[PDB]
């Protein structure tokens, strides 16, 4: 009885006693560990966060000639102190070391540099055009003292070791390079064919292979230390993809290397005719997808059993996703602008592997994650990933010829993937009828009025009476569909989720194919593929514009 | 030290033996500990004001009231008659001043 | 300073942590209760917890340092404050006397399995007044 | 130009042995009836024997991820170097598995290699694994490479 | 220099800009590249005197600052504590920030910054913080002559450089490095703030001397290690364990970055003469001692240590064999920063795991060089070092009470991967078995010549007890990896597959019959004196200890037969033993303890787990009657510490609860005529 009464004051009082355990507040830890606990609390969240802007004025005064004809030079134009400051670091990388020492002081003026260069809602074409002129100014500034030089002599004495030293180096070369700059290509290109260095290539093959990927056992950890309670100590569960700006820094580079169709940086990546060794940068970057394209494999198997993506896999995935993103990117920039070499290169590469793996990670997401709503941005993101790999796949087939080998490679990795594109039609054609389901003059006999919010009752029943959609097609869409109780839905925001993304992919895919059918007309094997994507090639047909050129090539093209 | 007419090398050279004997080793020591600040906390350290005065102007560098802890100032007196080899620890007295 | 009667509640609930009866609360010992009320503890927190309470340093809290962290508590009056908040609560009803008919919906409550008639057989010497419905006066002396 | 392993292909799994410092090839065989253990046809001496290869063939049904298969569990394809592969006998119609029970060879870590009716289980599953450095994981399986066999079940080599 | 002295040699520097509040200063004089290198170093010590101050004006606004806070902090506390109860202070996201730990809870404080508003304190202690730190800002430049010691920087060096054309790289340099810090203002105190501490009034002079101690150990870096460097090492190591602030305050212990220091003394002493083997062992044994404390010490101390890991993997190797330096050795320092903390066990990755088991692997397959030189009998592996090894696998892979998971199972398979690291016993080809293994080492440890070299004490490794603390140790290991109960209940594929390999690794009767072995017991000689056979030498309880874990974590006693068997076979005879060394003279022998520990420890707690299984037992009468009344004898005993009569009484309590009525006819028998004399001993 009373015992019994006890037991429930006793679950009452349980609470009390753990409660007094754990309430620890501060103004009982002594005077001197809660000052400790002040300066370091003080220091991160007020002296680490504050920022000042003095790189522009500093690399300018440091460029400033400080009046040498005045002085009493006696002789040939004294090296301003940025010249002095660029030609140190210089000497310094071209010292033979047998590694590349960090330098606080190095790592700093890059960094003064590089902001000194970017400095970075509608505007006029003039302050377009005025912020081209003065980023080219703020960029001659460091390439004409010799910055050039020195972002490559670093990358070279690098020797492939991941480091800050690399990291910084990168960025500088990003900022001077933004925009495709041409004097800055050229003075690169020319300095390392007369040098004849091999280093650089090796350090940056180097770099490729050190770069990170996805790490399932690193996240499984992670989670289970996070199930047990532990908070995360790393700023940003960095253990998976260890470096993601540096990856992105690395192949940025790169892209804007080639930026502008630079025919002749473009060759001398795939083969240094100088150098005594040739290492082809174009096959480690795709051997660097197709790994990334596994990591990506990976994290989808292990997410397809769970019902939601939690919030550290789904920000995972977004940083894989531009990963994945700024490597098709480098890769398109390698084989744009009809470079033969490089094509045939790709043509026999590993890429096919990578192109259908993404085919099946793909066919497999949308379905997944447009059934939730909270994976609107990694839906998003992967849109992107598609029209990005098939803008590559379009420039792939560039300066084709009838009965071409790249062509025949296109179509047999399409049969191996057939099932997979096969389900992606569907998506693109169940989400382009969309529109013309809303848009029909059915849809507005069910909501007369203008706000349009159609209760989900009365859009089943309309999309059952448009019968263009069979059961399964409605159940998909009625899942895909997310309205509050009052099953009130916005239709306008449905349908352009959900159509946009299609429009563009969709006529990225259809000119593909057509292209594809064109240059490979007797092809059994494509016809049958062609009849699976009847339905989308039909919707873009009075879009699909198609003329004949006369190429560089010296031969009729088709764009 | 003094002479104006040493020659420029044995100059050089005595200075380096005059700081080597009896300076290096305290001075190496601080420096090993000037980027440390373990500052007590007393009246002294609480006195300590970013300023001097009222209005917002720099003092001199160096001079004010430092609180924070330094190595302490360890001299023994280079005598060869007496036989304790406690002397040989610290370096060997100088005129500071 | 404490009261020989709060001693005696200080008892009781050193004791209700203490299952193995041993007078030491270890941190697995602690841990169970933590995650009985539904709060998962990191074994490094628990650590952290009897630390700042150990005085000693053995790492398992003893009676002496319980009451020496109870006083530094001002739990002066929230003993029979939480007793009385527990009467409240406990009648459902608002009367102000607890009725057998809310008993059948606090021992599901709790999550007792106690039967109903024997809680009614209970609550005919609980009831030592034998109101039939217990008030506050009753809640005490069961307390 | 150079074939790849594929599902729903006859193969037979070929090992090499140094006895008395000459190399002899021998097959993995196992007969469906009666003896459900497995033995070794000698293959290497074609010439004064006729090797029993009726009984040796073995046919690749699925070649199922990792993921895949614990996934299977707890509810025309390429081989690719990793994956879990399912090995039907073609006369008897029985998956190569590990038997569990050690008949004593000498090893008590041992476990036996025989064949098995149902499909259900870890036991029936092998993984492949690239023997040769320059393979990696995740690389298409030539027709012709040396190749170690690990079971899911108990992670044996095939010995 | 003090006072007038650095105003004159200031003025001296610049006439204009140190002016007391024409004439060219050392600056503006046209110097030589020397010369300016020189007035670079004393241009940078002049800004690090200015950093000083700043810090120092820092920490002395933070003692009001925080004072106002914390009396803040328990007005508010007061406030709303008043309003709610204390068993609602488990919820209460109100209290939330009283519940959070003492750093989150200051960095919650302290948000001042924009205008978010989320944080608690009141307008009027928020203007003193954002005064102080417009002052600061205004100190630092960050917000007409320079008239400032970083503008006249920032003028010189600009002028130097554009001058002439500096050839000096240093001076290039130092010129930029220093413009750098000028520009930088901002950098300087976030690198100067966490290296800065503070200390009450009564610890100022420990922390002078222990500042002199880490003084003397980092100086004596430059210099090359000898036999008075050793001595002073030593000595400044022991001065420094026995200052009280190395305890109170591990925080100034990692700023000031000791643990590095000791490592780099230890790297160099390692690192020289690697082939010519380790010279000043005690030097290494010392650092590494040190360094143990230092992880047990405080955990943040434990987590800087563990990125040392790698290096002190490749160095294990360097004092394994030598006795008398357990705990001293790098091995040793890894164990203590991987030991018992889960959020470095799961970092803990495979590469680590796979060094340590090619190192047991290479021990297994090659005997000992150094021992075979002291001329002990050649044996094809290594117990000696295999059980260092493998105990540090039993740290990495167990810890706080149940297994890590990702760790046993990476453990295990690299183990079956390389199966020579099991030793000779259980190669699989000609192997005789755990239990004819350690016959074979009872063989061993009575035979002297085996045992002994046959050519101090104890550096005599007594073989027969090394192969049995190895084999003990890998039972150990195996045990520990075994998943947990959990996991095989609910279905767990992966810890199925692991129990099984276990199982075929381990036979469950080698097993019964290591626990079957029996001991040697102390006997009273002639004239009375007792003779107390060698704990170093011959069979130890740990020993079935291991295996009793083993036996309890694998192949589980779920069968009421299989534990009457276990208790007819194992159990029973060490009960009786220890309740047989009950004498006054014969318990405090080393045998005696350390049996009891075992069985309070292991047995007695495995019969309690296993207390329903002795429900119907009427056949087996005799056997649990003798383990009543033997428990109960035990029970009676002296030298038992209260831990073990806990754990007796409880096992006594279950297993009689359990028992039906007829059973305990016997035991009430002897009860009837101790309880009435009401001592101590009858309250159980
Ligand atoms: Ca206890
Ligand atoms: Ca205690
Ligand atoms: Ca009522
Ligand atoms: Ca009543």
């Amino acid at each position: 009885k009373k015992a019994v009464w006890h037991k429930l004051l006793s679950k009452q009082r349980k609470r009390a006693v753990v409660a007094c355990f754990r309430m620890a507040p501060l103004y009982n830890l002594p005077r001197h560990r809660a000052v400790n606990l002040f300066l370091q609390g003080y220091e991160k969240s007020w002296i680490e966060t504050e920022e000042h802007y003095f790189e522009d004025k500093l690399i300018e005064d440091l460029a400033k000639p400080g009046a040498e004809p005045p002085e009493e030079d006696e002789g040939t134009k004294r090296v301003d102190p940025l010249h002095q400051l660029i030609l140190l670091f210089s000497r310094t990388a071209l010292t033979e070391k047998c590694k590349l020492e960090e330098d606080f002081l190095y790592m700093a003026y890059a960094d003064i540099m590089a902001k000194s260069c970017h400095d970075e809602e509608v505007k006029s074409f003039e302050e377009k055009e005025m912020e081209k002129q003065k980023l080219l100014y703020q960029q001659a500034r460091l390439h004409d003292r010799g910055a050039a030089e020195m972002v490559l002599q670093t990358i070279s004495a690098s020797k492939g070791e991941t480091g800050p030293m690399v990291a910084a180096t990168l960025k500088l070369g990003i900022a001077i390079l933004n925009g495709g700059n041409s004097t800055v290509q050229q003075k690169m290109l020319d300095y390392l064919k007369e040098k004849k260095d091999v280093g650089f290539f090796q350090s940056l093959a180097g770099l490729m292979q050190s770069c990170s990927v996805l790490d399932l056992n690193a996240f499984e950890r992670q989670n289970k230390a996070e199930g047990l309670g532990m908070v995360t100590e790393e700023g940003s569960g960095e253990k998976v993809l260890q470096d993601d700006e540096f990856t992105c820094d690395l192949f940025r580079f790169l892209q804007l290397l080639c930026e502008g169709h630079n025919s002749d940086f473009q060759n001398y990546l795939r083969t240094q005719t100088g150098n005594n060794t040739t290492v082809n940068i174009i096959i480690s970057t795709v051997d660097y997808l197709l790994r990334v394209q596994e990591s990506i494999s990976d994290f989808y198997w292990y997410y397809s059993g769970k019902d939601v993506i939690d919030e550290q896999g789904q920000r995972n995935f977004s940083k894989a996703i531009q990963v994945a993103k700024q490597v098709f990117n480098t890769l398109t920039e390698y084989i744009q602008g009809p470079c033969t070499g490089n094509q045939q290169s790709l043509a026999h590469s590993r890429l096919w592997d990578a192109v259908v793996g993404f085919l099946h990670v793909f066919a497999h997401m949308q379905m997944k994650l447009s059934q939730d709503s909270s994976q609107i941005e990694l839906l998003k993101e992967l849109m992107d990933l598609q029209k990005d790999m098939v803008v590559m796949l379009l420039s792939m087939l560039e300066g084709n010829v009838v009965n071409g080998t790249i062509g025949k490679q296109m179509v047999d990795m399409l049969v191996e993937s057939s099932n997979n594109v096969e389900m992606i039609l569907k998506f693109f054609d169940m989400f382009l009828k969309l529109k013309d389901l809303t848009s029909s003059d059915t849809f507005k006999e069910y909501d007369p009025d203008g706000k349009g919010v159609i209760s989900k009752r009365d859009f089943h029943k309309a999309m059952e009476s448009h019968k263009h959609y069979t059961q399964s097609e409605t159940e998909f869409l009625l899942s895909c569909a997310e309205t509050d109780e009052n099953e009130t839905l916005d239709y306008e925001e449905f349908v352009k989720r959900f159509h946009e993304p299609a429009k563009d992919i969709g006529f990225n895919v259809a000119v593909l194919l057509t292209n594809l059918s064109e240059h490979m007309p007797n092809d059994t094997r494509l016809q049958t593929f062609l009849e699976l994507a009847e339905s989308v090639l039909n919707y873009f047909q009075p879009f699909l514009g198609r003329i004949e050129i006369m190429g560089s090539a010296k031969r009729i093209e088709r764009v | 030290i003094e002479n104006k007419y040493m020659p420029g090398l044995l100059r050089a050279g005595y200075y380096d033996l005059l700081i080597d004997i009896h300076l290096s080793s305290y001075a190496t020591a601080r420096l090993m500990m000037n980027n440390e600040y373990i500052v007590p906390m007393t009246e002294e350290t609480k006195s300590i004001t970013l300023f001097p005065d009222e209005n917002k102007k720099h003092g001199l560098p160096g001079i004010g009231l430092s609180t924070s802890l330094r190595p302490r100032m360890q001299f023994s007196s280079p005598s060869f008659v007496s036989i304790s080899n406690e002397c040989y620890q610290y370096s060997p007295e100088f005129p500071l001043d | 300073q404490l009261t020989e009667e709060q001693i005696a509640e200080f008892k009781e609930a050193f004791s209700l942590f203490d299952k193995d009866g041993d007078g030491t609360i270890t941190t697995k010992e602690l841990g169970t209760v933590m995650r009985s009320l539904g709060q998962n503890p990191t074994e490094a927190e628990l650590q952290d917890m009897i630390n700042e309470v150990d005085a000693d340093g053995n790492g398992t809290i003893d009676f002496p340092e319980f009451l020496t962290m109870m006083a530094r508590k001002m739990k002066d009056t929230d003993s029979e404050e939480e007793i009385r908040e527990a009467f409240r609560v406990f009648d459902k009803d608002g009367n102000g006397y607890i009725s057998a008919a809310e008993l059948r919906h606090v021992m599901t409550n709790l999550g007792e399995k106690l039967t109903d008639e024997e809680v009614d057989e209970m609550i005919r010497e609980a009831d030592i007044d034998g109101d039939g419905q217990v008030n506050y006066e009753e809640f005490v002396q069961m307390m | 130009e150079i074939q790849f392993l594929r599902t729903d292909d006859e193969v037979v799994l070929q090992c090499t042995a140094t006895i008395h410092k000459e190399q002899q090839k021998l097959c993995l065989a196992a007969e469906g009836f009666g003896n459900r253990l497995c033995f070794l046809e000698s293959t290497s001496n074609s010439k004064n024997v006729p090797p029993d290869l009726s009984i040796c063939t073995f046919v690749l049904e699925q070649s199922l991820s990792v993921r895949a298969l614990q996934e299977m569990l707890a509810n025309h394809r390429t081989l690719l170097y990793g994956h879990a592969i399912l090995l039907r006998h073609s006369y008897s119609g029985m998956y190569l598995c590990c038997l569990s029970t050690s008949r004593s060879s000498t090893d008590k870590l041992a476990f036996d290699v025989g064949l098995q009716e149902d499909t259900t289980g870890e036991a029936c599953w092998w993984t492949i694994h690239p023997a040769s450095k320059q393979r990696s994981e995740g690389e298409k399986v030539r027709v012709g490479d040396d190749l170690i066999l690990v079971s899911v079940s108990s992670e044996r080599y095939l010995h | 220099f003090h006072n007038e002295d650095l105003k004159h040699i200031l003025q001296l520097i610049e006439p204009s800009v140190f002016k007391e509040a024409p004439k060219e200063g050392l600056l503006q004089m046209k110097l030589p590249e020397p010369v300016k290198l020189q007035m670079c170093l004393l241009l940078q010590y002049l800004c690090d005197c200015q950093v000083r101050h700043r810090i120092e004006a820092i920490v002395a606004f933070s003692d009001d600052f925080v004072a106002k806070l914390q009396d803040n902090q328990r007005f508010r506390y007061n406030e709303v504590m008043q309003a709610l109860n204390m068993s609602a202070a488990l919820t209460a996201r109100k209290t939330k920030e009283f519940r959070s730990p003492p750093q989150e809870q200051i960095n919650m404080l302290l948000n001042f910054k924009d205008d978010k508003s989320e944080c608690p304190c009141p307008e009027e202690i928020r203007d003193q913080l954002l005064d102080f730190h417009e002052d600061l800002m205004t100190h630092c430049g960050i917000e007409k002559k320079s008239s400032t010691l970083q503008q006249l920087i920032s003028e010189t060096m600009v002028r130097w450089a554009q001058e002439s054309v500096i050839e000096d790289p240093e001076l290039v340099r130092a010129m930029f490095v220093l413009l750098h810090r000028q520009y930088d203002g901002i950098g300087g105190l976030v690198r100067a703030l966490p290296k800065t501490y503070t200390i009450n009034g009564v610890s100022v002079e420990d922390t002078i001397n222990l500042l002199a101690s880490l003084g003397q150990i980092r100086s004596l870096l430059s210099v090359r290690m000898g036999k008075e460097e050793e001595k002073l090492m030593i000595r400044g190591l022991g001065d420094i364990m026995n200052n009280k602030v190395f305890y109170q305050h591990p925080n100034l212990m990692r700023a000031l970055g000791m643990h590095e220091t000791v490592m780099e003394v230890m790297v160099n002493v390692l690192g020289g003469g690697e082939s010519k083997e380790i010279t000043f062992p005690k030097m290494v044994a010392n650092c590494c001692r040190f360094l143990c404390y230092f992880c047990r010490i405080s955990r943040q101390n434990q987590k800087a240590m563990f990125d040392h890991l790698s290096y002190l993997l490749e160095n294990s190797s360097v004092g394994l064999a030598s006795p008398a330096m357990r705990g001293s050795t790098p091995l040793d320092v890894a164990a203590a920063s991987v030991m018992d903390n889960n959020e470095l066990a799961l970092a803990l990755r495979e590469p680590d795991l796979e060094k340590v088991v090619r190192y047991l692997a290479g021990c297994g397959l090659q005997s000992c060089q150094m021992l075979v030189s002291k001329g002990y009998p050649d044996i094809g592996w290594n117990p000696v070092e295999g059980e260092r090894y493998l105990d540090f696998l039993r740290f990495a892979v167990f810890c706080n009470g149940e297994s890590v998971e990702e760790n046993a199972n990476v453990v295990v398979r690299l183990l079956i991967r390389r199966p020579e690291c099991f030793g000779p016993a259980l190669r699989g080809e000609g192997g005789n078995g755990l239990l004819a293994a350690m016959e074979e080492a009872i063989k061993i440890a009575e035979d002297p010549s085996r045992d002994g070299p046959s050519p101090e004490e104890d550096d005599t490794i007594h073989m027969g007890n090394a192969i049995m603390t190895f084999y003990s140790a890998l039972i150990d290991l195996l045990g520990r990896c075994a998943p947990e109960m959990h996991l095989i209940h609910a279905g767990k594929g992966e810890a199925i597959r692991i129990r099984s390999i276990l199982r075929s690794l381990i036979p469950l009767g080698d097993l019964v019959g290591v626990i079957s072995i029996a001991f040697q017991m102390p006997t009273i000689a002639k004239d009375g004196n007792v003779v107390e056979p060698d704990m170093s030498a011959g069979f130890c309880p740990d020993h079935k200890a291991a295996m009793v874990l083993f036996l309890d974590r694998v192949y589980g006693i779920e069968v009421q037969d299989f534990l009457l068997h276990l208790l007819e076979v194992g159990f029973l005879p060490d009960l009786r033993a220890a309740a047989s060394l009950d004498t006054a003279a014969l318990s405090a022998t080393d045998m005696a303890l350390a049996l009891n520990r075992y069985l309070c420890t292991a047995v007695l707690p495995l019969l309690t787990r296993c207390a329903p299984l002795f429900a119907g037992t009427e056949h087996h009468a005799s056997l649990i009657d003798s383990l009543l009344h033997t428990v109960y004898r035990l029970s009676k005993g002296c030298s038992l510490t209260k831990a073990q009569r806990d754990s007796i009484e409880v096992c006594l309590l279950s297993i009689c609860g359990q028992l039906r009525p007829s059973m305990m006819q016997h035991l009430l028998r002897r009860l009837v005529f101790d309880v009435p004399l009401l001592n101590e001993h009858a309250k159980m």
